[PDB]
């Protein structure tokens, strides 16, 4: 459950930068 | 483990941690979750922590949202796979991305989206299967 949004977030992260 | 990696991951935990405190509680994990379209309980949530969870101690810290973003699968892949595919048809469209994207801070442009879109996107279709979202995650 919880390592999905951290995927997401790292995803996220990768994304604005 | 590099140090390439060990800071991507302290980048990531960064977006969790909003008051930069260097905690994450059930309070902003929730901020998390709702902003993709989830709705947790306030158990829900703890059940989630206990997840990290090392000391016992009710927050995340970084030393331990290092060991489980290290530890580490196809069903958290397929779980975040769903929070995209919101109409649930297993394909990503260019207006469930931008909506996603938008609830967790950004404001796009067409333009950025569909740069994002074509970015991901093997087969030109202008969508996102689950096999071009292993890719881009
Ligand atoms: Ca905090
Ligand atoms: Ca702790
Ligand atoms: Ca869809
Ligand atoms: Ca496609």
């Amino acid at each position: 459950k919880i390592y999905a949004a951290m995927m997401i977030m790292e995803y996220y992260r990768q994304s604005k930068a | 483990l590099t140090e390439e990696q060990i800071a991507e991951f302290k980048e990531a935990f960064s977006l969790f941690d909003k008051d930069g405190d260097g905690t994450i509680t059930t309070k902003e994990l929730g901020t998390v979750m709702r902003s993709l379209g989830q709705n947790p309980t306030e158990a829900e949530l703890q059940d989630m922590i206990n997840e990290v969870d090392a000391d016992g101690n009710g927050t995340i810290d970084f030393p331990e949202f290092l060991t489980m973003m290290a530890r580490k699968s196809e069903e958290e892949i397929r779980e975040a796979f769903r929070v995209f595919d919101k109409d649930g048809n297993g394909y990503i469209s260019a207006a469930e991305l931008r909506h996603v994207m938008t609830n967790l801070g950004e404001k796009l442009t067409d333009e950025e989206v569909d740069e994002m879109i074509r970015e991901a996107d093997i087969d030109g279709d202008g969508q996102v299967n689950y096999e071009e979202f292993v890719q881009m995650m």
